[PDB]
RNA sequence: CCGCCGUUAGUUGCCAGCGGUUCGGCCGGGCACUCUAACGGGACUGCCCGCGAAAGCGGGAGGAAGGAGGGGACGACGUCUGGUCAGCAUGGCCCUUACGGCCUGGGCGACACACGUGCUACAAUGCCCACUACAAAGCGAUGCCACCCGGCAACGGGGAGCUAAUCGCAAAAAGGUGGGCCCAGUUCGGAUUGGGGUCUGCAACCCGACCCCAUGAAGCCGGAAUCGCUAGUAAUCGCGGAUCAGCCAUGC
RNA sequence: AAGGAGGUAAAAAUGGUAAAAAA
């Protein structure tokens, strides 16, 4: 079922199957099902060829995917470092874009950790 | 003429009239079997009605509000045991060693100050 | 508590069949707070299993009280500088209460599909002596014989 | 300091938003009662003194 | 940010109508890193304030509807 | 050691406002101000004769300039000229309506805040603490109630250490509520700094 | 048809205005609506122990507005007369509202 | 403060009694019943059975209520040379066209770790969609906003009532009725991010929040050791408030 | 099983920290 970028869900819900794929969440999954025809709840792997070819053609027609999505946010990107506007700045230093906190949490827009030694404090007892 | 029972437990009025009749008996507008579907202990509310048997012949208008739904039932297990408790005081002196006298004691506590919910403290450090 | 020997205290007289070790199950199937759904679940169980054998819920119910009783439980005894680990004839309060409860987690145990099918499919193999409670069971009863030495050394 | 403080409360400048509370028998900005005009410690010694009307030790 | 319309400084907008009116000599020193660099900016040198310097800033169009001293880190050393 | 307010504690039925009126949520605020800012320029400028009870009753714009003082001829004026320009600067500072009060309650080692005031006033004055302030404790009891217990904190003759004494006399129970205990702190100051005097007097039940 | 609402601080000469306010009225009058207490008002203030730092260890504190109720039957003279004049609330005010 | 009962009371409530009903306690009226809030009554080992030299003890009874009935505010004499003059006072000390005031912005939100304490998760008692009912409390007049309409939404236009137990926040959620998912990093989980709006405010880059589409990471239940809780308590689930334009509130 | 007494076995990983002084 090759649709989007190679993408093959098989049997389950023609929703579900439709969702996962990029650029497709289940809202855009439920929009193609309104806009394409073919039932939601019905299974996508008893389907109709014909209704399936036309929903195909609607899908990569009216938007796009991650063949250009992604790497279009990479330029996005070379623009995040045309200058190093402060959200390309931290961007390439890597960490979080929104200057949220770095003090403590920053285990996903990072690694995970890379030990120092602590350097110790001030006194507690 | 008229059977009441004052119901109520943990802030959930059950007020409770009472006639003669054989099973139709409205909470508070809706029938038994929709106002409390899906509660096991809704039939066990009907234990006062059905320990003398007088169960049946019944034609119950009983409003119940406020509070909560299983507290609803339990309100009206109060209420029941308080209506027929007045109208033939025999089964007071019979019924009180099944409990069904006793109110409640039961109260969600107030949330206390410093601790979480009104006795949960909160975690410990020391180290 | 140091004053007291606390209590028990009785818990329910059963919402439906009639006896305190229903709803005492149904208490330790329950979730934190929605006894609702658990007592609905467990229900669930015991009808199908009255639509797939043909004995009574509440004798295979006892069956299973019976079929997992730790008759010696193994605790510790007290000697300063060390802990001898050993059995003891155990309480029938305190016999059912474990019992019930590894009834509970065996039936939890079971990677199956739903909460009612769980609890049943194990009331039936526990109930039966082929389950995991029961394993279990036979097993604290191993504990208490290879320490028959700690026979005398029952607190 | 603090002196000016009150002033810039008592002066009023000019935007809505640079306005902040002002415990005008303590002299504090934050946490006060904005319905005595008080900070905690404020409200908390006149109500102790026997100065606080409407208002009682709480204790439920 | 700013929905039904934008945030820009107006002695922004008033000195750019002038420092067009001629094209004269560079430098706009805002004192003020706030002001989008909003569309009509062109591309010149932008010695916006700090805290500390001016720091200057040629401006492309890659950056048009956004903020100026969004450009400056300001924060020293990172990481 | 703390003692939350005993005056805080007898607010039930043991103690009403310094303060009855009505005030509507919206002037609240304001009338908490007008008056506290009163109260205040009666406490100095009217300190003169030594006062307990600051007591205002309002309504619309109906002022209740009442007090209970120990001295009234001393603080109404040769020729009730005190009571005029006082009354009077209340009035300019409250452009409203004003009612004086002195009323005079017969008994000075009676009622705390005003013994506790002149037990300050001693010390302010230099003199030895535990002595006469004991005997004064020793005052309030020779006008006869069932405990008194005025205790002082602060430096004193300065030497940094600044403790607190310990002085009392009979039955103390402010755990009780019907008891009515009388409780005033005056404000102790030396050159040196800060001392505290606070005043307990037990009155006693069934009141 | 006379709707007369009472804004009190305290229960005391709040429920003692309802007695009293209720004679004179039956008295200069007719049939008065017997003092009904609408629910008593109450404002929550929850402050804490020190000036320094403690967050938690607290003393909480509530305003007590009152609210009450009184109403009659007829505007005869002698009851607007002396009800609406003869007063005494130093630390209570009402509002007089029609139906 | 909270459970039983009592007296008064009536725009919340009520046919409990009858009448009518665009069949709404809406239209008459009552106060018993819900209730709201002041003055009470009620429980003391007071009684019955047994024990203990007594205290006290077991059992049982009338009881809404048993032997301290559930919670609060109450916190001594006093220890800690504990903390806070950055709420406040107050001794001393220093500065004094500056270590003082205003303004502007930047900052206290930084990032190589470590730690406290939290939240939501990792799931079939589960997660999604639809449907029908019960909250206590506080809040609310340039506030509360019902309501119709605009927009996928955020939120906005027009526009009722209310200084309120009378109008509104308000949508409770758990429940339960009906279908999906079918043990997969899964329609689980929302972290990261880009693409657009709105609202706040002079103004949102560092630095707000809300909303729409898409990316959907980590994470498949966590060792050394350690938290809390004895009963409407644990857990679970929801809601109001204070400070607030807004909000970083998973805080209290 | 009361006390008190008379002889036999038990029981501390480790601890440095001062000082004119205040009444």
């Amino acid at each position: 079922a090759r649709i989007a970028g190679v993408e093959i869900p098989r049997n389950k819900r023609v929703d579900v199957a439709l969702t996962y794929i990029y650029g497709i969440g289940k809202a855009r999954a439920k929009e193609a099902l309104e806009k394409t025809g073919i039932n939601p709840a019905t299974r996508v792997k008893d389907l109709t060829e014909a209704e399936v070819v036309r929903l195909r053609e609607y899908v990569e027609n009216t938007w796009k995917l991650e063949g250009e999505l992604r790497a279009e946010v990479a330029a996005n990107i070379k623009r995040l470092m045309d200058i190093g506007c402060y959200r390309g700045l931290r961007h390439r230093r890597g960490l979080p874009v929104r200057g949220q906190r770095t003090r403590t949490n920053a285990r996903t827009r990072k690694g995970p950790r890379k030990t120092v030694a602590g350097k110790k404090k001030a006194p507690r007892k | 003429e008229q059977y009441y029972g004052t119901g109520r437990r943990k802030e959930a009025v059950a007020r409770v009239f009472l006639r003669p009749g054989n099973g139709k008996v409205t909470v508070n507008g809706q029938d038994f079997n929709e106002y409390f579907q899906g509660l096991v202990r809704a039939v066990a509310a009907l234990e006062p009605l059905r320990a003398v048997d007088a169960l049946g012949h019944f034609d119950a208008y009983i409003t119940v509000r406020g509070g909560g739904k299983s507290g609803q039932i339990d309100a009206i297990k109060l209420g029941i045991a308080r209506a027929l408790v007045q109208y033939n005081p025999d089964y007071r002196a019979k019924l009180k060693p099944l409990g069904f006298l006793t109110r409640d004691a039961r109260v969600v506590e107030r949330k206390k100050y410093g601790k979480h919910k009104a006795r949960r403290a909160p975690q410990y450090s020391k180290r | 508590a140091r004053r007291r020997r606390a209590e028990v205290r009785q818990l329910q007289p059963d919402l439906v069949y009639g006896d305190v070790l229903v709803t005492a199950f149904i208490n330790k199937i329950m979730r934190d707070g929605k006894k609702n759904l658990a007592a609905r679940i467990f229900y669930d169980a015991c009808k199908i299993i009255q639509e797939k054998t043909g004995q009574e819920p509440l004798k295979v119910f006892k069956q299973a009280v019976e079929n997992v009783k730790p008759r010696m439980e193994v605790r510790s005894r007290r000697v300063g500088g060390a802990n001898y680990q050993v059995p003891m004839e155990v309480s029938p309060r305190r016999q059912q209460s474990l019992a019930l409860r590894w009834l509970v987690q065996a039936a939890n145990q079971r990677p199956e599909r739903r909460a009612a099918v769980r609890i049943a499919h194990e009331l039936m193999d526990a109930a039966e002596g082929k389950g995991g409670a029961v394993k279990k069971k036979e097993d604290v009863e191993r504990m208490a014989e290879a320490n028959r030495a700690y026979a005398h050394y029952r607190w | 300091a603090r002196k000016a403080l009150i002033e810039k409360a008592k002066r009023t400048p000019k935007f809505k938003v640079r306005a902040y509370t002002r415990c005008v028998r303590c002299g504090r900005a934050r946490s006060v009662y904005r319905f005595f005009g008080l900070c905690r410690i404020c409200l908390r010694e006149l109500a102790h003194k026997g100065q606080l009307p409407g208002v009682r030790k709480a204790s439920w | 940010s700013l929905k039904k319309g934008v945030f820009v400084d107006d002695h922004l907008l008033e000195k750019v109508l002038e420092l067009n009116a001629k094209g004269e000599k560079r430098l706009i020193k805002t004192w003020s890193r706030r002001s989008t660099i909003v569309p009509e900016m062109v591309g010149h040198t932008i010695a916006v304030y700090n805290g500390k310097q001016h720091v200057p800033v040629y401006i492309t169009e890659n950056m048009v509807g956004h903020k100026l001293g969004e450009f400056a880190p300001t924060r020293t050393y990172r990481g | 050691g703390n003692k939350i307010h005993p005056i805080g504690f007898r607010l039930g039925i043991t103690r009403d406002w310094e303060s009855r009126w009505y005030a509507g949520k919206k002037q609240y605020r304001h009338l908490l101000l007008e008056d506290q800012r009163i109260r205040g320029l009666l406490e100095k400028e009217l300190y003169s004769a030594g006062l307990a009870r600051v007591d205002i009753e309002r309504a619309a714009d109906n002022v209740a300039v009442t007090v209970h003082v120990a001295k009234p001829g001393v603080v109404i004026g040769r020729g009730g000229e005190r009571i005029r320009v006082l009354r009077e600067e209340l009035a300019k500072l409250t452009g409203k309506n004003v009612a004086l009060n002195v009323q005079e309650v017969q008994n000075p080692n009676l009622s705390a805040p005003l013994v506790a005031q002149r037990v300050a006033e001693q010390i302010e004055r230099r003199f030895a603490v535990r002595r006469a302030i004991k005997q004064a404790v020793q005052r309030v009891m020779e006008s006869g109630a069932k405990g008194a217990k005025v205790i002082v904190s602060g430096r004193i003759g300065g030497a940094e250490q600044a403790r607190t004494e310990w002085a009392a006399q009979g039955r103390v129970p402010l755990h009780t509520l019907r008891a009515n205990i009388d409780y005033g702190f005056a404000l102790a100051r030396t050159t040196y700094g800060v001392l505290g005097v606070k005043a307990y007097i037990f009155l006693g039940e069934v009141i | 048809k006379i709707r007369i609402k009472l804004r009190g601080f305290d229960h005391k000469t709040l429920d003692a205005s309802a007695q009293k306010i209720v004679e004179a009225a039956r008295r200069s009058g007719a049939q008065v609506s017997g003092p009904i207490p609408l629910p008593t008002r109450v404002r929550r203030f929850t402050v804490i122990r020190g000036p320094f730092k403690h967050k938690d260890s607290r003393e909480h504190f509530e305003l007590r507005t009152h609210n009450r109720l009184v109403d009659i039957i007829n505007p005869n003279r002698k009851t607007i007369e002396q009800l609406m004049t003869l007063d005494l609330p130093t630390g209570v005010e009402i509002e007089i509202k029609t139906v």
